[PDB]
RNA sequence: GUGGGAGAGGGUGGUGGAAUUCCCGGAGUAGCGGUGAAAUGCGCAGAUACCGGGAGGAACGCCGAUGGCGAAGGCAGCCACCUGGUCCACCCGUGACGCUGAGGCGCGAAAGCGUGGGGAGCAAACCGGAUUAGAUACCCGGGUAGUCCACGCCCUAAACGAUGCGCGCUAGGUCUCUGGGUCUCCUGGGGGCCGAAGCUAACGCGUUAAGCGCGCCGCCUGGGGAGUACGGCCGCAAGGC
């Protein structure tokens, strides 16, 4: 209850669950949501449907702080990244713009076996 | 590096006659020059093994040229070494 | 296809060794601070080879970017 | 001696005095290190591609010299010492390679 | 010799940004993570997701290749210094000074060893979760040596082109890297593919020979026993020859 109106929406997707965090004009988080935030427990958390329901909740909760316009930022790629974006797009918040800010190393740390095997 | 001057200097310095760009003396001269430089470089960078080979070969080509000389005209030989300061 | 004009065609006489012509170098970076592939830069093995360095100098000096955020998505 | 190109990007907030002061130190050290200025281009301020010391702008100096290579590195060890000096870069001079020309 | 060229060739110092981890601050709750599912695990001493600051180690995205350099092992951010090899042009100088090379000496991925330093991520062993009939594994959560630097040692390998080196000779075609030229092509060095002649058991090789010849080195002589035993040499040890 501050009344931000316009803010930023951060969508963090992964193949294990998605998670939206609605922030304000300079970065500080207002509300946040995830597949876990909603019902979904384990595997089910990843699913793009969850993305949608987490995306909504993310905004609905944002609406409270009087949100209206938001800028989307997408970190990651996975089980339902887009859906989240689309879910927001409707929500009831004007999507000023979307942007892929996914982090990439310029080759720094040897990844766990899990992600190596390549070169 | 060996400046162009540095080079020619040594060249005229040994040349058997005006224009002698590559007699056995000149060559032993120049080779000795490069060696000593490189050898110096290696007192430091003792880990720069890759450049060591270069030396290893320069030494080779030199000691191999001198052999030819000594065999051909033993006089010039002595003259060259004593001068240059090779052996020991 | 990748055919949208060669970044070389749309240009003039430029010193590829000039690590400060932000104006022109800016032309070879993608929609990110990435060095465009020859198949877009239209340069040659030797040219594209120097460009690379020259661009990297710019980055360091602080003139050219290392990477941009992507818009749309 | 070889021919070089010094690059110096210092704080873009120095006032006429503070600024022309750091140039003092520069111009000074330059000399102390056999640097014989052949010329110079002072572009001044420019919008940095990314923030350099939180500051998103910079003051660019460009001094092309002729100096004893045996000390080029030291010349910069010094140049960097300054607090307003946030970027130093000595590039070997090179014949401009033209292309698409 | 003079004049040019390309290059992740090597050694020292410097330094740039991305990312991870950690610490601090802000804002913000109830989850995060992870999987085929799960669980362990972490989180209300407030985790995750987001923003600002700091500390540290390690590696160097795009360019980047079908590419380049090196004798091999191998070699990628940028900068300077020190330094090796190598190619082209001119045909200027020496005038057989050449080739090969038992022994020697040097180099030699990874792991490993000794002393000291460093330690972000990763991760033998290990400690746990899971799966299974069982799981001393495969999946998940942690994690020590190690991986990093220095100095010394070890010297092995599918150390591979499974193809020792040098020279001469024997159709072409095509793509490519780099040098010269009279530069829609010629010419030199290098990397690939197709293929004349020929070679091959076949597969294939084919001016980058595995073709036709000469020189020198190394090596093989059915499989197992066995790279074992004995002896000797080397190594701190492991172990090597
Ligand atoms: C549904 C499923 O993937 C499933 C179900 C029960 C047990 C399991 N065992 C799995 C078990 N979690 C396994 N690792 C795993 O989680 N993976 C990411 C592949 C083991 C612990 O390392 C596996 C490799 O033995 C497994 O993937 C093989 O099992 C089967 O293929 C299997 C199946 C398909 C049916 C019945 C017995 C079986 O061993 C999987
Ligand atoms: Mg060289
Ligand atoms: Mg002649
Ligand atoms: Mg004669
Ligand atoms: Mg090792
Ligand atoms: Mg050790
Ligand atoms: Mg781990
Ligand atoms: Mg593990
Ligand atoms: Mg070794
Ligand atoms: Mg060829
Ligand atoms: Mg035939
Ligand atoms: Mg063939
Ligand atoms: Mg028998
Ligand atoms: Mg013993």
């Amino acid at each position: 209850k501050r009344q931000v109106a316009s803010g930023r929406a951060y969508i963090h997707a992964s193949y294990n669950n998605t998670i939206v965090t609605i922030t304000d004009p300079d970065g500080n988080p207002i509300t946040w949501s995830s597949g876990g935030v909603i019902g979904y427990k384990g595997s089910r958390k990843g699913t793009p449907y969850a993305a949608q329901l987490a995306a909504l909740d993310a905004a609905k909760k944002a609406m409270a702080y009087g949100m209206q316009s938001v800028d989307v930022i997408v970190r990651g790629t996975g089980a339902g990244r887009e859906q989240a974006i689309r879910a927001l797009q409707a929500s009831g918040l004007q999507v000023k713009s979307i942007v892929d800010d996914t982090p990439v190393p310029h080759n720094g740390c040897r990844p766990k076996k899990k992600f190596r095997k390549a070169s | 590096p060996i400046t162009k001057e540095e080079k020619q200097k040594v060249i005229q310095e040994f040349a058997r006659f005006p224009g002698d760009t590559g007699s056995t003396e000149v060559q032993v001269a120049l080779l000795t020059l490069r060696i000593n430089r490189l050898s110096e470089h290696l007192k430091v960078h003792k880990k720069d093994h890759h450049s060591h080979r270069g030396l290893l070969m320069m030494v080779g080509q030199r000691r191999r040229l001198l052999r030819y000389l000594q065999r051909e005209d033993p006089e010039r030989y002595r003259a060259l070494i004593e001068k240059l300061g090779i052996r020991g | 296809p990748s055919r949208k004009a060669k970044v070389k065609a749309t240009l003039g006489e430029f010193d590829l060794r000039d690590y400060r012509n932000v104006e022109v170098l800016k032309r070879f970076l993608s929609e990110t601070g990435k060095i465009l592939p020859r198949r877009r830069t239209g340069l040659s093995g030797k040219e594209q080879r120097i460009l690379a360095k020259t661009i990297k100098r710019a980055r360091i000096l602080g003139l050219l970017p290392f990477t941009e955020k992507l818009v749309r998505k | 001696m070889r021919r070089y190109e010094v690059n110096i990007v210092l704080n873009p907030n120095l006032d006429q005095s503070q600024l022309a002061l750091e140039k003092e130190i520069i111009q000074r050290a330059l000399e102390n290190y056999g640097a014989r200025v052949e010329k110079v281009e002072e572009l001044g301020l420019r919008r940095l591609a990314y923030p350099i010391a939180k500051d998103p702008q910079g003051y660019f100096l460009w001094y092309q010299v002729e100096m004893p290579e045996d000390r080029v590195n030291d010349l910069a060890r010094e140049l960097r010492i300054r607090d307003n000096v946030r970027r130093v870069m000595v590039v070997k001079s090179q014949e401009p390679f033209l292309a698409n020309a």
